[PDB]
């Protein structure tokens, strides 16, 4: 029931920063959690982090946290990813995913570690 | 400006069942107890005893 | 941290074959492992979670099991439709330092 609508593609000079986002639709944003992944350009996937929307809490992969911020603005049902101090090594397709949680609104949150709803993928490269 | 402080901790489950705990006064102190069966939340007791 | 290894990089298959895609973990997990289908240009669709439970929308062809650090995804009566790169994901982590395998491609030989 959850749709994820990714933001468009972008190109940034190394050392700079990029911010991308996903709009959630068809469900209640605060009801369930979202995660971000980085799909390397012809290589496998890297988990980047997780954001809990019921609690404004996020966790990050151990080699990314000095560069990555994951946030959200529930008033627009939007999940955001911000990366700073970019390198060509970060060229990848970035995207959101979500998992329905057991009524987080009622405090019955499951904290599911697997993802079901996936976005399209937004390519971010450098220049 | 208030900023919520968030701590992530391990989440083990444990057996959890309350055990009776008694409190005891240290040397130099004593605990008085009200023995009325009709005792109020406050006020005098005429049946008073001392316990450690 | 955790690492996952797919045994085949590419599995040698043919239509109607039983795919057997194993995954080895660097450390043990109990049920907190999931499988995904990465098709070219597509989202990595969820197939299996909880080691053996299939997600709604997943064909009955897909099933699997495992424990400890040894898990396998199998596909009964494999279709050309199933030729996705399969990824193994492990999430029994708190803080949630979740990981992925390198991905196994299926290929029809000829
Ligand atoms: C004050 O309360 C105590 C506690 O109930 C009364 O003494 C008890 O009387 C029963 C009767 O069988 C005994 O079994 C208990 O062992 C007694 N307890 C103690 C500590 O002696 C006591 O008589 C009451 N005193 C007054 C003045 O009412
Ligand atoms: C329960 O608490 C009330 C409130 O203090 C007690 O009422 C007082 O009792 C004393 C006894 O002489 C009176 O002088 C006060 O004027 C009372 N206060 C009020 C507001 O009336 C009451 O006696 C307590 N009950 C018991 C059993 O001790």
């Amino acid at each position: 029931q959850v749709q994820l609508l990714e933001s468009g593609a972008e190109v940034k000079k190394p050392g700079s920063s990029v911010k991308v986002s996903c709009k959630a639709s068809g469900d209640t944003f605060i009801r369930y959690s979202f995660t971000w992944v980085r799909q390397a350009p012809g290589q496998g996937l890297e988990w980047m982090g997780r954001i809990i929307t019921i609690l404004d809490v996020a966790h990050y992969a151990p080699h990314l946290q000095g560069r990555v911020t994951i946030t959200a603005d529930k008033s627009t049902s939007t999940v955001y990813l911000e990366l700073r101090n970019l390198r060509s090594d970060d060229t990848a397709v970035y995207f959101c995913a979500g998992v329905y949680e057991g009524e987080a609104d009622e405090g019955e949150y499951d904290n599911n570690g697997f993802l079901k709803h996936w976005g399209q993928g937004t390519l971010v490269t450098v220049t | 400006n208030c900023n919520t402080s968030v701590i992530t901790q391990a989440c083990p489950k444990v057996s959890f069942e309350p055990i009776p705990i008694h409190y005891c006064a240290p040397a130099g102190f004593a605990i008085l107890k009200c023995n009325s069966k009709t005792f109020n939340g406050s006020g005098p007791c005429t049946n008073v005893s001392t316990v450690q | 941290e955790l690492e996952l290894t797919q045994s085949p990089a590419t599995l040698s298959v043919s239509p109607g074959e039983r795919a057997t895609l194993s995954c080895r973990a660097s450390e043990s997990v109990s049920s907190d492992l999931a499988w995904y289908q990465q098709k070219p240009g597509q989202a990595p669709r969820l197939l299996i979670y909880g080691a053996s439970t299939r997600a709604t929308g997943v064909p009955a062809r897909f099933s699997g099991s495992g424990s400890g650090a040894e898990f396998t995804l199998t596909i009964s009566s494999l279709q050309s439709e199933d030729f996705a790169v399969y990824y193994c994901q492990q999430y029994n982590n708190w803080p949630p330092r979740y990981t992925f395998g390198q991905g196994t491609r299926l290929e029809i030989k000829r």
